[PDB]
RNA sequence: GUGGGAGAGGGUGGUGGAAUUCCCGGAGUAGCGGUGAAAUGCGCAGAUACCGGGAGGAACGCCGAUGGCGAAGGCAGCCACCUGGUCCACCCGUGACGCUGAGGCGCGAAAGCGUGGGGAGCAAACCGGAUUAGAUACCCGGGUAGUCCACGCCCUAAACGAUGCGCGCUAGGUCUCUGGGUCUCCUGGGGGCCGAAGCUAACGCGUUAAGCGCGCCGCCUGGGGAGUACGGCCGCAAGGC
């Protein structure tokens, strides 16, 4: 599988308002994609996690979904 | 008496019993079934033979309101959580889509000594 | 906080002469600027116990200090030690 | 003076009397705690990840200003008072790190 | 000093969603729950399961780690104010100002105590149901003190790296966090794994020493009796040194 950060340009990732990026570092659920899935490394994935909670109380990434599968 | 012929579907599948409600769209339910409307009394209730049979008695009871079109929606693991979908598919009921739908909170209560 | 503003005019006051950033004179100013932010950051908020011992620290090396300054010239000793109020 | 940046979300369904007012009600409050605004972003009607107020929008405003530090969390209090305004997020400007770079 | 840096470090206020419980309403019949099987329990005054609305308290899912911070205890939503420690680049300033540390003073998970609150979930004691030869238990249903907050006591622990602190010296390899750099790498400071010399009774340790040395504090001298008795200090008590 391809990674995150690998298909993607050059992005802030301190942005917590740009959501088409952040839509990608969601899964199928609100839940954070690991590190194994983003492609990232240690300072950039602690970063981006608090950056998606800033968005999640924004109302816009969620906190959670249903999985349409099963 | 109500002619709904489309709603959704919620499976409650527990170790101890699995439970189908059926509604309409709207949330509503209309009729229901568990392991304990069937014969079934004791641990028989969460057995995946129980889960099967509680859809189907549902399942009939919804083509009384002329249910034809139905979403399912399913919570919690147990025996017979996929004997109760299997179950559902070929009860006549088109299947529109399967959401699971479990709640899982963010660590806010503490859970009785069996679940730690 | 202490902003670099604040921090050269301490240092210009206490300074033996021009470009003296680390006499004895100067790092016992600072060291009291910095108890006297403490000290009134804990008259407030006297729960906050570790920031209670960074406190501790300044203190002993403050009188670490003063306690040098003491054996070798005690003439700049009294004249600091008047200038800040201390003991 | 350090420098902040204002988010705030409101219900989308005000008409343009209620919403001036509003809008006009945060430039007082800025006025009165010393804010000075450097740029303005206002997006509006954007579709939220989840009901707020059970409604399933919200009109987005931001604010870049320069501000006494002391003074924030009163002006947060300022500003969640009023019934329209939901949401009131301040955050402490920060520089923008890359990445992929 | 100057200029940068990372962080569940601390304190104060504020704030977000999930979830449990409870109330309101809509809708809807005959059971739910729970176990190795069951039963007390709850359900026709209508539960469980479903939708909407409301309230309250406590804890922070994913990120999350063999990770980071702190002197230890210990510290996880997010925002802001106050704030501590520490590390790197410059080679600028002072000129031995250093290390340890008997007392003293301050901190110190949980449990317990006082006054006043708060009280959703969990839960000693206890009320029941089972199991059993018996059940004063593991398993099940209920449940008070308490857990949470504010203020003041209590001073114990497997308080654990069962390794006191500081410094110097003594092959490397590899994984990692974070800085700087002429950025296959080099160079610091932490956090892991192998292992030279060497030590150790052996297991094992090995630039984070348990090696080679030096300084200073603490403490040990057979088991039971016994962390008991007496005395003293402390404590409201329980009890601690
Ligand atoms: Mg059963
Ligand atoms: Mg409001
Ligand atoms: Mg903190
Ligand atoms: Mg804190
Ligand atoms: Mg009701
Ligand atoms: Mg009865
Ligand atoms: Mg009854
Ligand atoms: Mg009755
Ligand atoms: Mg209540
Ligand atoms: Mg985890
Ligand atoms: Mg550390
Ligand atoms: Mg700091
Ligand atoms: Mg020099
Ligand atoms: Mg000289
Ligand atoms: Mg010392
Ligand atoms: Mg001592
Ligand atoms: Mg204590
Ligand atoms: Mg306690
Ligand atoms: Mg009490
Ligand atoms: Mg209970
Ligand atoms: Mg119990
Ligand atoms: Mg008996
Ligand atoms: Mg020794
Ligand atoms: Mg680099
Ligand atoms: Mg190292
Ligand atoms: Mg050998
Ligand atoms: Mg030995
Ligand atoms: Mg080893
Ligand atoms: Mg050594
Ligand atoms: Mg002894
Ligand atoms: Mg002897
Ligand atoms: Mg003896
Ligand atoms: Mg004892
Ligand atoms: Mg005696
Ligand atoms: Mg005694
Ligand atoms: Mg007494
Ligand atoms: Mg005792």
């Amino acid at each position: 599988k391809a990674k995150v950060k690998a298909t993607l340009g050059e992005f802030d990732l301190r942005d917590y308002r740009n959501v088409e990026v952040l839509k990608r570092f969601l899964s199928e659920t609100g839940k954070i994609l690991p590190r194994r899935r983003t492609g990232l490394s240690a300072k950039e994935q602690r970063i981006l996690a608090k950056t998606i909670k800033r968005a999640r109380i924004l109302g816009l990434l969620p906190f959670t979904e249903k999985l349409v599968r099963k | 008496k109500r002619q709904v012929a489309s709603g959704r579907a919620y499976i409650h599948a527990s170790y101890n019993n699995t439970i189908v409600t059926i509604t309409d769209p709207d949330g509503n339910p209309i009729t229901w079934s568990s392991g304990g409307v069937i014969g079934y009394k004791g641990s028989r209730k969460g057995t995946p033979y129980a889960a099967q049979l509680a859809a189907l008695d549902a399942a009939k009871k919804a083509m009384a309101y002329g249910m034809q079109s139905v979403d399912v929606i399913v919570r919690g693991t147990g025996a017979g959580r996929e004997q109760a979908i299997r179950a559902l598919q070929a009860s006549g009921l088109q299947v529109k889509s399967i959401v699971d739908d479990t709640p899982v909170p963010h660590n806010g209560c503490r859970p009785k000594k069996k679940f730690r | 906080p202490i902003t670099k503003e604040e921090k050269q005019k301490v240092i210009q006051e206490f300074a033996r002469f021009p470009g003296d950033t680390g006499s004895t004179e100067v790092q016992v100013a600072l060291l009291t600027l910095r108890i006297n932010r403490l000290s009134e950051h804990l008259k407030v908020h006297k729960k906050d116990h570790h920031s209670h011992r960074g406190l501790l620290m300044m203190v002993g090396q403050r009188r670490r200090l003063l306690r040098y300054l003491q054996r070798e010239d005690p003439e700049r000793y009294r004249a600091l030690i008047e200038k800040l109020g201390i003991r | 003076m350090r420098r902040y940046e204002v988010n705030i979300v409101l219900n989308p369904n005000l008409d343009q009397s209620q919403l001036a007012l509003e809008k006009e009600i945060i430039q007082r409050a800025l006025e009165n705690y010393g804010a000075r605004v450097e740029k303005v972003e206002e997006l509006g009607l954007r579709r939220l990840a989840y009901p707020i107020a059970k409604d399933p929008q919200g009109y987005f405003l931001w604010y870049q200003v320069e501000m006494p530090e002391d003074r924030v969390n009163d002006l947060a209090r300022e500003l969640r008072i009023r019934d329209n305004v939901r949401r009131v997020m301040v955050v402490k400007s920060q520089e923008p790190f890359l990445a992929n770079a």
